């Protein structure tokens, strides 16, 4: 059983904005800013896309945005580019000092 | 006969009252009565009930933690209701840096499985539990093992009669104000309040489980000096710390569970039922041979081993302490009325010689034994 | 720069034991905690536990508490994870991912950017 509620798959037209949700509890997403997003293209290892909800690493495109309301965090990719068709996973550090992941979302560029 | 060798020997003149302590020996003498030797061997307490079990060495395992951001209440663990763990709540600096939306003190809770490595058990002793083992061996030169509890005995000694022993079990300790603190191997007798006031984790004597330790906080100190981290720390083995605390305390030589003591007594006996063996016997008309040569004891007395060579077999030994001219007696016998039970069996004779030079006689004129002894002072 | 390289592919029969290495390069290994995450075939990521490379301290997931054992080699910049009594469920790609430890060497709270760098992976096949 997945600890974080993530949608199965998402599809969007090239150049348009789309949002991926991540539902948690008061003991992980609801209580702490420790929220991260990972991009995983088939075969490759996961790549840290967003951390501390909003923040993003150095070699990461500024199209990717982060949001958080109550126990729900959102990944927003404004302007869909070609090499976006990948698997996205949200993660959180719990109150108990452990790490939880989401189901995952398959993004389709169409 | 056993007291010959022991330096702690007391001589009692009968008709009486004797004082039996550990290591000490008592030799009783009465006219026309056999000489007796009394010794306290074991002052053990039978079945001791445990009062309290103290933990002297401990260890921390299975560390778990939960934390909250500021203004989100105190955290909770499932280990908090488990009394096998030492649990402690605290406060730590929180903010943007450690995933908190607000800056302030965030509540943290830590739980750790306290386990006991080495322990000790102070037991309960009632005066009624004490089993005194008094041995009575008549001075013959060839012995019943009598047990006495505070709740008189007729010590029947084979071929002599009976001893009418009645003892006062007051050594001097009040076993209500006292605790028998056993520790791994060694044991001590300490005061009640002192024992109950010890700052160590404990379990009731009744406890078998050996897990839910009270006062675990004595051995475990929780330190949070910079509001960053809450740390656990055991205080290490209190074994040596305890030994120093129990210096003046009365030690107990316990041997595998059962606890043996260093006793004391104020016994009273009656020589009325005692009779001297071999009174209807002849004299030994043959010759003797010194098995073991004359030796002065730690006390003024002298011992001697001899073997009868004649055909007299059960007969009385002609023993006399006299001068060079055989004129008169001077000393007295400790092994009263010596007897050769079997000629091929040797016989030990304790006697008190007079001060200065004297002569010890063993047997009659043909093959007679003439031995000079000079007694100091 | 930073390169996390775990051992090659390994095939193991059920009930056996797997040991997977993870060599850290291009950074100070001793001042980082190595995390272990398993990727099931076409499924969600599972956090297994961590090892503070400094002191050697570990924290394991309840799911793997008495099956997984994480170790470290300070002298060879390698992090090892041993999984005992393996089942058909354990058929997954195993990933190692770093995270910085506090300046004092302690690891109460992680750093905002937790899995900034990962390893290539290791497919453990259960036959
Ligand atoms: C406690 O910790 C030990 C490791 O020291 C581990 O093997 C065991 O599974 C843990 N027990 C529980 C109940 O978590």
């Amino acid at each position: 059983q997945s600890a974080l509620t993530q949608p199965a798959s998402v599809s969007g037209s090239p150049g348009q904005s789309i949002t991926i949700s991540c539902t948690g509890t008061s003991s992980d997403v609801g209580g702490f800013n420790y929220v991260s997003w990972f991009q995983q293209h088939p075969g490759k290892a996961p790549k840290l896309m967003l951390y501390d909800v909003t923040s993003r690493p150095s070699g990461v495109s500024s199209r990717f945005s982060g949001s958080k309301s109550g126990n729900t965090a959102s990944l927003t990719i404004s302007g869909l580019q070609a090499e976006d068709e990948a698997d996205y996973y949200c993660s959180s550090h719990t109150s108990r000092g452990t790490w939880v992941f989401g189901g995952g979302t398959k993004l389709t560029v169409l | 006969m056993r007291c010959i060798g022991i330096s702690n020997r007391d001589f009692v003149e009968g008709v009486v009252d004797i004082v039996l302590e550990h290591g000490s020996c008592v030799t009783t003498m009465a006219k026309n009565k056999p000489t007796l030797d009394f010794e306290l061997i074991k002052t053990e307490a039978k079945q001791p009930a445990t009062l309290r079990k103290y933990c002297i060495e401990a260890k921390l395992t299975n560390t778990t933690t939960e934390s909250r951001c500021p203004t989100q209440g105190e955290p909770s663990l499932n280990e908090e209701q488990d009394k096998r763990f030492i649990c402690k709540h605290s406060m730590v600096d929180r903010g943007w840096g450690n995933g908190c939306g607000l800056f302030g003190k965030g509540g943290i809770v830590t739980c750790a499985k306290f386990t006991c490595k080495k322990n000790m058990e102070g037991k309960i002793v009632q005066p009624e539990n004490l089993e005194y083992t008094i041995v009575i061996t008549p001075h013959s030169g060839e012995g019943k093992e009598i047990k006495i509890t505070p709740q008189t005995t007729e010590a029947e000694l084979t071929g002599y009669g009976t001893v009418t022993m009645e003892c006062s079990p007051r050594t001097g300790l009040d076993f209500n104000e006292m605790v028998l603190l056993q520790m791994e191997d060694k044991a001590w007798l300490v005061h009640r309040q002192w024992f109950l006031d010890l700052p160590l984790p404990w379990l009731p004597g009744a406890d078998t489980q050996g897990s839910n330790w009270i006062q675990k906080e004595t051995l475990v100190t929780f330190k949070n000096p910079h509001a960053k981290k809450q740390d656990v720390v055991v205080l290490g083995s209190q074994e040596g710390a305890m030994h120093t605390a129990l210096t003046g305390a009365t030690e107990i030589q316990m041997s595998s569970g059962n606890l043996l003591f260093t006793g004391h007594l104020k016994c009273r006996l009656r020589m009325d039922k005692l009779q001297l063996k071999g009174m209807s016997y002849s004299m030994c008309t043959g010759k003797f041979k010194i098995v073991k040569e004359i030796a002065e004891t730690q006390h003024g007395t002298i011992v001697i081993r001899v073997q009868y060579e004649g055909d007299g077999s059960p007969c009385k030994i002609p023993f006399e302490i006299t001068d060079l001219e055989k004129r008169h007696v001077l000393g007295r016998l400790i092994t009263v009325n010596p007897i050769v039970t079997e000629k091929d069996s040797p016989v030990n004779i304790e006697a008190e010689p007079p001060f200065g030079d004297s002569y010890i006689i063993v047997g009659v004129e043909p093959g007679q034994l003439k031995l000079n002894w000079l007694r100091p002072l | 720069e930073v390169q996390l390289v775990e051992s090659g592919a390994e095939v193991k029969k059920p009930g056996a034991s797997v040991k997977v290495s993870c060599k850290a390069s291009g950074y100070t290994f001793t001042s980082y905690a190595m995390h272990w995450v398993r990727q099931a075939p076409g499924q969600r990521l599972e956090w297994m536990g961590w090892i503070n490379a400094g002191n050697g301290n570990t924290k394991y997931s309840q799911k793997f508490q008495d099956r997984v054992t994480i170790t470290r080699d300070t002298s060879a910049s390698t992090a090892y994870m041993e999984l005992s009594s393996l089942r058909s469920e354990d058929t997954a790609i195993y990933y190692c991912a770093r995270d910085k430890v506090d300046d004092y060497g302690d690891y109460w709270f992680p750093t905002l950017w937790y899995f900034d760098y990962w390893g290539q992976g290791t497919l453990v096949t259960v036959s």
